[PDB]
């Protein structure tokens, strides 16, 4: 069983090794500015007028 | 022996991931965001308390219309609400009460639930019944998430998670590599791949289609009780009983921030993004929702009205309301 | 409205039933059984089903038939492997052959049917003097105590007609991977009790489940005390027992449960204890190897784990767990505890 489990962890290992990964900066600009684009209507964030909140 | 040289050559391996993580960590999410204004103090109120449960709840999940939702308690229920009325819909008596999650289908047609059974069962909402028992796992099940009317994805104790056809009742494909128990799933967008949360103290991210695992998200220091998309695809939050949760990103393959304080000790149940991923709002044993400044790591505002561990939460797809549900056998609506 | 109005009628409709289930619900008594794997905690819901509900049809039954001739099968392979790794010789030296044909017709075997071919390998291996001194000395591997029981009886069990009895079902070991639960009424009261000894998953993720609970039954095996430590050795499995008990009696999640210790396999403890010395167990023991003494110092060794003993009692039993008289009695004493 355990070798068993060996096995199959190196050759998922072994996959995991070759993926070209992006520059963590590149991913974090993408991801601020996805968020940028939409905070500014997010509800939880700048909140609802009573008169158009459903749950009131 | 053989059993020597396997184990040394996977951390050998682990050990290249970690390096090659490391050669592209060129910059820190805190040092990109350093020039954004703060979202400043996030103070909701509850709006509706969802009174009826007899015990401990243990999941809840929004329908699509942002306006039903389905709860699951041990004391044998599952209650489907109108959020907006507080009335209930449904009351769906298990046959067993040892429930751990429950999904609503994004048509609206169907809910599901398992718990302790290990099995996955799917009640049709417009004939209530059971529609199907889907027996497979062999340990509890965590957490399910339907794609579609047909088609269903489950996390279980066994530590695999299975993708089922709903009407032929079998697991069409098995998701192994976890070595601990799998307790929360989270489908991407577009339904072509989910991640899954793990007592490994990992997550993994599987492609549905082909039946494999194509990264493993290591960081966290012990169980993973909670993971949820990013609303974009390309990133998840982990909440973990190391009290943190957590930002992974797929393409850069590795943490992007952690979301934690020296206070905060108790481990985290449940976690979401608000509707533009600006805030990461986390359910803790302490009673207390933490809301998070995805882009600072600054908690944010909290929502403290449960008198027992927060267990579950969800956000809204219109983005309009948080609901928490409790082991004090509530729930409640806030924005 | 006229649909608004409806469905608030429907959700106070609702309100109306959850109130009344909630009511019945907290008016039932609910048992949730723990111990390490083998310590009867199955045996004791099955015989909830034969005391209090009639126990067993026919055609419910015939449906253990398959896994009898497994546990049969699996029985005797775990002796034959023992004897290569004890180096026990057979007693006739044409049980190898016997042996050899043990594992070609084990992979061949159809589920619900044992051949005769089959039937009489098993017979003259479980004959050979050879293989029943290995099985004499048991406490050095693993083997279930039901092996003897089922191989004892082979040639009723083998039978092409053979169905099995009720006793043959409470001594089946079926792995079921979920929970297993069971309903009974005892004196006009709603009694439900619990087994997850299925579960293999990690106990931290549902332990707390069962905060509430009127009482924990808490079985262990005396029986356990002399068996070798062997891959795994920190512990033997009876402080491997104790150390879970430490862990419940004393849980955060248990205490306003009562905790009732059902001390089991006392029949395989007092043939034990007259060979094979408590101190295997506790090389500390300086009493004499009798059932008595040393079935009393268990007890001690459990019981002083209680930590809040000044507010908390716990009720213990010595129980044969296969044996239904034996089990109602223990009943009676557990209902007494918990009731009032
Ligand atoms: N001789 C004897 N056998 C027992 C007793 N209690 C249980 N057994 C047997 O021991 C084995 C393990 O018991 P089981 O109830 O399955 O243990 P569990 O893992 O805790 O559910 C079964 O084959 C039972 O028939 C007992 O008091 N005496």
């Amino acid at each position: 069983t355990e070798k068993d489990k060996l096995k199959m962890e190196v050759d998922q290992l072994k996959k995991e090794v070759t993926l070209e990964r992006m520059l963590v900066s590149k991913c974090c600009e993408e991801f601020r500015d996805y968020v940028e684009e939409r905070s500014g209507e997010d509800p939880l964030v700048k909140g609802i007028p009573e008169d158009k909140n459903p749950f009131k | 022996s053989e059993l020597d040289q396997l184990r040394q050559e996977a951390e050998q391996l682990k050990n290249q991931i970690r390096d090659a993580r490391k050669a592209c960590a060129d910059a820190t999410l805190s040092q990109i965001t350093n020039n954004i204004d703060p979202v400043g103090r996030i103070q909701m109120r509850t709006r509706r308390t969802l009174r009826g449960h007899l015990a401990k709840i243990y999941a809840m999940h929004w329908g699509t219309d942002s306006r039903l939702l389905v709860s699951a308690s041990q004391d044998g229920k599952l209650i489907i609400w109108d959020s907006y009325t507080t009335n209930k819909v449904h009351a769906i008596p298990l046959r067993s009460s040892w429930v751990m999650t429950c999904a609503y289908a994004p048509s609206g047609n169907y809910v599901a639930c398992g718990g302790l059974d290990n099995i996955c069962s799917i009640y049709n909402l417009k004939t209530v019944r059971v529609s199907r028992e889907l027996a497979g796992h062999t340990g509890y099940l965590s957490c399910c998430r339907f794609l579609d009317d047909n088609q269903i994805v489950t996390s279980s104790g066994d530590t695999t998670c299975a993708l089922w056809d709903i009407e032929t009742g079998q697991q069409t494909t098995t998701f192994t590599g976890h070595t601990g128990d799998v307790m929360s799933l989270s489908l991407a967008p577009d339904t072509r791949l989910f991640v899954s949360g793990a007592c490994d103290a990992s997550a993994k991210l599987w492609d549905v289609r082909e039946g494999m695992c194509r990264q493993t998200f290591t960081g966290h220091e012990s169980d993973i009780n909670a993971i949820c998309f990013f609303p974009n695809g390309n990133a998840f939050a982990t909440g973990s009983d190391d009290a943190t949760c957590r930002l992974f990103d797929l393409r850069a393959d590795q943490e992007l921030m952690t979301y934690s304080h020296d206070n905060i000790i108790c481990g985290i149940t449940s976690v979401s993004f608000s509707k533009s991923g600006r805030l990461l709002l986390a359910g803790y044993d302490d009673f207390n929702c933490n809301v998070w400044d995805a882009l600072k790591a600054d908690r944010a505002g909290v929502l403290a009205g449960h008198d027992n561990r927060v267990s579950c939460l969800g956000v809204t797809d219109d983005g309009m309301a948080v609901a928490t549900g409790s082991w004090d056998s509530f729930l409640k609506i806030w924005n | 409205s006229a649909e608004d109005k409806a469905a608030v009628e429907r959700s106070k409709m609702i309100d109306r039933n959850l109130r009344e289930d909630g009511e019945k619900a907290a008016r039932e008594v609910k048992l949730l059984l723990l111990g390490a794997g083998e310590s009867g905690k199955s045996t004791i819901v099955k015989q909830m089903k034969i005391i209090h509900e009639a126990g067993y049809s026919e055609e419910e039954c015939k449906q253990y038939k398959a896994v009898v001739y497994s546990n049969t099968i699996q029985s005797i392979i775990a002796i034959i492997r023992a004897m290569g790794r004890l180096k026990i010789d057979f007693g006739d030296a044409a049980r190898a052959d016997d042996a050899r044909q043990l594992f070609v017709l084990a992979g061949a075997a159809e589920e619900g049917f044992m051949t005769a071919e089959l039937a009489g390998v098993i017979k003259r291996l479980w004959k050979d003097s050879g293989v029943q001194a290995c099985f004499n000395r048991s406490r050095e591997y693993q083997l279930n105590d039901s092996a003897a029981y089922y191989l004892n009886d082979l040639d009723r069990i083998a039978q092409p007609n053979y169905i099995p009895t009720q006793q043959d079902v409470l001594r089946t070991r079926v792995k079921t991977t979920g929970i297993v639960e069971t309903h009974f009424t005892f004196k006009d009261l709603h009694f439900k009790m619990f087994d997850v000894g299925g579960q293999r998953s990690e106990r931290k993720k549902w332990i707390h489940c069962f905060e509430g609970v009127t009482a924990i039954i808490f079985c262990v095996a005396l029986s356990d005390y002399d068996l070798v430590l062997a891959e795994d050795e920190e512990m033997n499995r009876m402080h491997e027992s104790m150390k879970l008990f430490d862990s419940i009696c004393n849980n955060k999640w248990f205490t306003d449960t009562s905790i009732i210790l059902f001390l089991n396999k006392k029949d395989l403890f007092e043939e034990k204890i007259k060979k094979s010395p408590l101190t295997i167990c506790y090389p500390e023991y300086a009493g004499s190897n009798t059932y008595e003494e040393a079935a009393a110092y268990i007890q001690c060794q459990f019981e002083d784990l209680n930590k809040r003993k000044d507010t908390k009692e716990i009720y213990t039993h010595f129980t044969c767990a296969t044996d239904t008289k034996n089990v109602q009695a223990a009943a009676a004493f557990v209902f007494d505890a918990v009731t009032d």
